[PDB]
């Protein structure tokens, strides 16, 4: 059997899709995979860690020879692979298909795209049709997106996530008790985990976003040290540099779409996390 | 055949879908066929007249179509038939299909007998050139040097009228469309009024009002001088060249610039010494960037075509002065541009000119921010290293080379890697080792993988260039000590170049100390690093002797298939199933 | 000495209530003066044709085409209106009419054809095919039918407010609040930029270009007028950019000189040697040989000067009125409120005052020039600024090229008025 | 900017 996703990333690898045959099964093969994973994932280094893919295709080409081929460099990737970008069909499909290849080396998060909602207004979903006819391999992903851990601890000690803090998440056992099998709603812990922002105001805030809130550093400062962490890791919005540092190093954000919707320009960035956990940052540009 | 099909095709020549019309028009052939061959001429015809009235597509093969229907009409006794329609579209405002019209009108001309070609064809051209449409009269342009050579000394004399009216003409279009023919109607023309005549024109044009015409003349030039006898140059061709590399307009000079050599080799080496260098001068020298830029790319090919006896004496009192601008140029693609090729003039000056004169440019360039250009000085080695000392260059790219070697940029350091297989032949083995070896050894620990990767895969080239024994002097005991850096990247960097040098360093060395580190590496923490060791194996496998293979090659990779791991397990399994040691 | 200008015709509403779609944003002579052009708010074109110094003539309806239609982008809650900019005509290619028509972000190249012919004699009019007969053309009743033959997209990040054609008879260029870009006639995936004074950081945005055109000879000219009340003469021969050689059009304060000091229109005199320019309050006649200070300065309606208040409070000030001139570059227009329209004779000197009203003049009745009073007093037959309706506003006239004929449109209708002969 | 649910 393995003899096909071999091929199939080697096809998805210079950009050209698979039939919605093929999509069907490999999002079941998947499904399967991921349902043994925990809420709270739990990550050895040393990994990789990206941020917002966005379907920039050709870019999550260029953050390969940044950091290196999979499976011979650990990846660990917090969500939105599908949405603005060109290519959000070509781009998600290599990355399920080498989590299903190499369960091991690589850890796909559900950033707060990976949901029907939003793929619909933005972009995966017209995107679908325009590449297939039809919305199935549309909802076979949405489907698959359910089955994505909401959050990864990388040694124990580095908290990686999409969006942000919740108020009405406190631990990690809050996390892992969560039912993540099941569309993102608009309130509540989960939904807050995919769509927080962390800002420089004092507490909890009202999400300029809609949807999630707005946690300053003394809450960000409360959770790392009620939950042992070092770090919060996470993505979701877009920074100038690629990655940036806030809340006095309690919280990093590292977006990975260089130049998001060919518009933005902006850096993009991976952060490495070495055989001791050393953390170092590699800003990348758009491939030209 | 049956009539039925046909007669659908005719019907589909009037019908709603564009497709089916254009399918129609590409059975023309199969539709005249059937009709008569009088009928083809008495009613296709007047049909496909009328109507020169739809979209690109249908017009466009209408007109090609026409070209091809000169016995589907009735033989050359006929061709005159073709001429109503093919009018009517060389009419039609796109110019795409003008042009074919114009084409097919040119194709079949050549069916006319000098008297229809005299009788038809001509008036044809006449009517368009006299047109009230500015269409029509931009298609006459292109129809005198077919019919010209084939028809009365009274007809070429009204020839020669219309065309320099339409040279007149009150719309750019036609200008434009005549400015661009005169090339190939000159060479239609007897030399005495392709100096009467002609070169006039192309003075005028050549000094339009309107830029468009005016470069489209300075095209026409080099094809005008090649109908010409050297002598009649200075008089008639370079005045009008003259004020061309003078022009107004920074494109007309740009294309002076362009076409430099194109035109030198063309006005003459006596021309060439005698005006064109106080023009290329002045162009090394002009305002706008884009020009100069233009200039100085072809400083190079200019100078290897002057004549013997002036060349290395205008080459250094007519060139040099203007290059020792060219090099502290604000505009980095002007300085660029010329580091690029500064260097193939050595071999025209020798050894002391180019030591006292192009030394100081060639290294003033080296050491240029640029890394564009100083990246082009590097690119030309053989280029200069013929003619001059290595070494007395060696102590100028020091840092240049370095610097690239480093720069925040990765894509520039990638930029260099790809030079120093070459710049390393070109430079001993020593002068490496002992310089240039720290920095190649460097790369291989970068941040960037691709950076690692391009600086691994150029080791194995920088053996094929220095011998396999030399990979065991300064090489190997570093991409060794790289197995003990503690990041499993910098670490799998060293399996890396072992997969990579096996393929060139001989059995001997390669079982020697390279071999031992993979066996060692086998039982790394770093899964990664465990079945990239595995990965080493199945690779360099064959490189060793079945003898080696058995000793202890498939004890560790027997070992392995029994790990924890998931991917490890494979990689020794599936590594073993290649070695023969299944 | 006084052109005696004189009603033909009215097009439009025959009574109020403006129908937003209807309301023309555009009208433009071709080069021949036979065809007049309008453009809607609702994206339609109307052509109208003079019926066959010479002709006089009305003219009437020749094509009607919906030239642009809306266009949205969901995401950022935006609608690209259709609404017709700008038109600007060819000159004339050969048997058909081509027209440039533009509304905030795209530009077309239209196609006006007659067609007096059509093909007759269908073979198969069931399979009793015994001969093949090809279609004869026969004359039918004249038709005209306009089609789109180039899209020119993408190109503008912000809002289009200018198409001027080069003298070249190949490319043309079109104008945002901060960039000009070059196109060539056939060419539509690609555009050259040839101005952009748009700020790296938007924050420290302080100028906005405004209105852009070609020279009317000069293939290698043109201007562009700012917020800030400055034209600039451009030569795209002295450099590639075209920033050198540039020549800037200024003369020698309150908050409100910047607001009317901004012009709305430009436009070079038929002979090409001067320049016309619009702001609030003046149209001002510029020699392209002095840039230092204007040659005449009109003041179009300088009762208002006291107005500069209200008008700021309920945003007149910034209407944008455009000006023309007469085929001779003697007299010049341009508009005013109360849907008065100003005339001025570069050599008399003197200036009319007109008023654009359908029930208050009729068929050929010569115009009653018009006057205002003070803030204050009334007079005989004239009209107190207190009375003026400042919804009534004239932003497009136009002026038949070669004759006294001249086309004002006013919200909802456009006027057609005409000297004798 | 390109539509707050996120430039
Ligand atoms: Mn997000
Ligand atoms: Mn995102």
């Amino acid at each position: 059997f393995t003899k096909e996703l071999d091929q199939w990333i080697e096809q998805l690898n210079e950009c050209k899709q698979l039939s919605e045959s093929q999509v069907k099964s490999l999002c079941e093969k998947a499904k399967e995979i991921l349902t043994k994973e925990s809420n709270v994932q739990e990550v050895r280094c040393p990994v990789t860690v990206c941020g917002d893919v966005h379907g920039q295709f050709h870019d999550l080409m260029e953050l390969f020879r940044i950091g290196g081929k999979s499976p011979d460099t650990n990846y660990l990737f917090m969500g939105d692979y599908v949405d603005r970008g060109y290519y959000s069909v070509e781009t998600v499909t290599l990355l399920v298909a080498l989590k299903v290849r190499y369960r091991e080396r690589i850890t796909i998060l559900r950033g707060n795209h990976e949901s029907r909602q939003i793929t619909q207004v933005y972009g995966f979903y017209d995107e679908c049709l325009r590449k297939y006819g039809n919305a199935n391999v549309w909802k076979y992903f949405t489907d698959l997106f359910d089955y994505l851990p909401l959050t990864a601890l990388v040694d124990g000690q580095i908290f990686c996530l999409h969006g942000g803090l919740s108020p009405s998440i406190d631990t990690l056992d809050h996390i892992r008790a969560l039912d993540r099998l099941q569309e993102v709603p608009h309130e509540g812990p989960m939904c807050d985990l995919l769509w927080s922002d962390p800002d420089d105001r004092g507490g909890w805030g009202i999400s300029p976003r809609g949807a999630g809130y707005t946690f300053g550093q003394d809450i960000s400062e409360t959770f790392n040290h009620a939950n042992g962490l070092t770090l919060v890791s996470r993505a979701h919005q877009l920074v100038m540099e690629g990655y940036n540092w806030c809340h006095d190093r309690n919280v990093v954000t590292i977006f990975s779409a260089p130049n998001y919707c060919y518009r933005c320009g902006n850096q993009a960035a991976i952060m490495e996390l070495d055989d001791t956990l050393k953390y170092s940052f590699l800003q990348f540009d758009p491939a030209p | 055949m049956s009539l039925y099909p046909i007669a659908v095709l005719i019907d589909e020549l009037r019908n709603e879908d564009v497709q089916l019309r254009l399918n129609s028009i590409k059975k023309l052939s199969t539709i005249a066929l059937a009709l008569g061959v009088e009928r083809t001429r008495s009613e296709l015809l007047p049909f496909l007249t009328d109507t020169i009235y739809d979209e690109d597509e249908v017009l466009l093969a209408l007109a090609e179509q026409l070209g091809t229907f000169t016995t589907l009409v009735g033989g050359p006794e006929y061709v005159h038939c073709l001429l109503p329609p093919l009018e009517s579209l060389a009419t039609v405002e796109e110019t795409v299909v003008r042009d074919k019209a114009v084409e097919s009108l040119r194709a079949i001309s050549h069916e006319h007998s000098p008297s229809d070609l005299e009788a038809h064809f001509v008036p044809l051209v006449k009517r368009l050139a006299g047109g009230d449409w500015f269409t029509s009269r931009t298609s006459a342009c292109g129809l005198f040097s077919v019919c010209y050579p084939r028809v009365s000394s009274a007809v070429k004399a009204e020839l020669r009228q219309y065309f320099r009216n339409l040279c007149s003409d009150d719309t750019p279009m036609v200008r434009r469309a005549a400015a661009s023919k005169l090339g190939e109607f000159a060479k239609v023309l007897e030399l005495d009024n392709v100096k009467s005549e002609i070169i006039p024109m192309f003075s005028n044009l050549a000094s339009d009002e309107q830029d468009s015409v005016r470069l489209l003349a300075v095209e026409a030039c080099v094809n005008i001088a090649q109908l010409l006898p050297q002598e009649d140059l200075e008089a008639l061709v370079m005045p009008t060249l003259r004020q061309a590399a003078e022009d107004k307009s920074w494109r007309v000079r740009y294309m002076v610039a362009d076409k430099f050599t194109e035109l030198q080799k063309a006005v003459g080496p006596e021309i060439t010494k005698t005006d064109l260098v106080p023009a290329f001068q002045n162009l090394m020298k002009d305002c706008e960037a884009e020009v100069r830029a233009a200039a100085s790319h072809k400083v190079k090919e200019f100078c290897e075509n002057l004549s013997a006896d002036c060349r290395e004496n205008v080459i250094m009192s007519q060139i040099l002065p203007c290059i020792k601008e060219l090099v502290s140029d604000a505009n980095q693609h002007v300085k660029s541009a010329l580091a690029s090729v500064i260097m193939g003039l050595s071999p025209i000056l020798g050894k002391d000119n180019t030591i006292e004169h192009l030394l100081p440019l060639f290294l003033a360039q080296l050491k240029d921010e640029c890394p564009e250009v100083r990246l082009n000085i590097i690119s030309n080695l053989d280029c200069v290293n013929e003619v001059i000392g290595i070494r007395q260059l060696s102590q100028s790219l020091l840092p240049a080379i370095v610097e690239l070697a480093e720069d925040a940029k990765w894509r520039v350091r990638l930029a260099i890697i790809e030079y120093m297989p070459l710049l390393a032949g070109q430079l001993g083995v020593e002068f490496f080792d002992e310089k240039l070896n720290s920095l190649c050894m460097a790369w291989l620990v970068d941040h960037v993988y691709a950076i690692r990767e391009a600086a691994t895969s150029n080791l194995k080239k920088l053996v094929e260039k220095f011998g396999k024994e030399w990979a065991h002097a300064t090489i190997i005991p570093k991409v060794l000590a790289m197995s003990g850096d503690p990041n499993y990247l910098h670490r799998m960097t060293t399996l890396f170049c072992i997969n990579v040098l096996s393929e060139v360093c001989g059995q001997d060395i390669t079982t020697k100390h390279m071999l031992p580190t993979v066996l060692r590496m086998a039982g790394d923490p770093v899964a990664n690093v465990r079945f990239n060791v595995a990965k080493s194996l199945q690779k360099i496998g064959p490189i060793l002797d079945n003898s080696t293979l058995q000793s202890e090659v498939k004890p560790i990779l027997e070992k392995l298939t029994q790990d924890q791991d998931v991917d490890v397990k494979y990689f020794a399994q599936e590594a073993l199933t290649v070695l023969s040691l299944a | 000495n006084d052109i005696q200008w004189c009603f033909s015709q009215v097009k439009g509403a025959v009574d109020d209530d403006v129908a937003e779609a209807d309301i023309i944003s555009t009208v433009e002579f071709n080069h021949s003066g036979e065809l007049l052009a309008t453009g809607d708010k609702g994206g339609r074109v109307v052509i109208f044709q003079q019926e066959q110094s010479h002709s006089r003539g009305e003219y009437n309806v020749y094509s009607t085409f919906q030239s642009h239609e809306p266009e949205f982008d969901y995401l950022k809650s935006l609608e690209i209106e259709e609404k017709i900019n700008k038109i600007r005509w060819l000159p004339q290619k050969n048997a058909a009419q081509f027209l440039l028509s533009t509304n905030d972000k795209t530009i077309k190249l239209w196609k006006i054809s007659e067609r007096d012919k059509r093909p007759e004699g269908y073979n198969l009019k069931p399979t009793t095919v015994t001969t093949l007969r090809v279609p004869v053309f026969r004359p039918m009743d004249l038709m005209v039918e306009a089609s789109p033959r180039r899209i020119f997209a993408n190109a503008h990040t912000y809002h289009i407010n200018s198409i001027s054609i080069n003298s070249d008879y190949e490319t043309y260029l079109s104008a945002d609040d901060l960039r000009i870009n070059l196109w060539h006639l056939e060419i539509t995936d690609r555009s050259f930029n040839i101005v952009d004074i748009k700020p790296a950081n938007m924050e420290e945005l302080t100028e906005v270009i405004t209105a852009a055109e070609f020279h009317p000879n000069s293939c290698n000219t043109f201007v562009y007028s700012s917020s800030k009340g400055t034209i600039r003469l451009c030569d795209m021969r002295a450099s590639a950019l075209c920033d050198r050689h540039s020549k800037l059009f200024e003369e020698p304060r309150s908050f409100f000189s910047e607001i009317i000091s901004s012009i709305s229109d430009v436009k070079f005199s038929h002979s090409g040697r001067y320049m016309m320019t619009r702001d609030y309050l003046s149209v001002k006649v510029w020699d392209l040989n002095m840039e230092n200070r204007p040659v005449e300065t009109y003041q179009v309606h300088e009762y208002l000067r006291s107005k500069l208040c209200s008008l700021y409070e309920n945003d007149c000030i910034f209407d944008k009125f455009e000006c023309c001139w007469n085929g001779s570059d003697s007299v010049v227009m341009t508009g005013s409120y109360n849907n008065f329209f100003r005339m001025f004779d570069r050599n008399t000197k003197r200036d009319i005052t007109l008023e654009a009203s359908r029930e208050n003049n009729k068929p050929r009745t010569v115009l009653k020039p018009r006057k205002v009073c003070a803030s204050g007093k009334r007079k005989k037959d004239e009209i107190s600024v207190d009375s003026l309706d400042f919804n009534k506003k004239i932003l497009h006239t136009a002026w038949h090229p070669k004759e006294n004929i001249i086309a004002v449109a006013t919200t909802n209708n456009l006027y057609i008025f005409q000297d004798k002969v | 900017x390109l539509x707050r649910x996120x430039x």
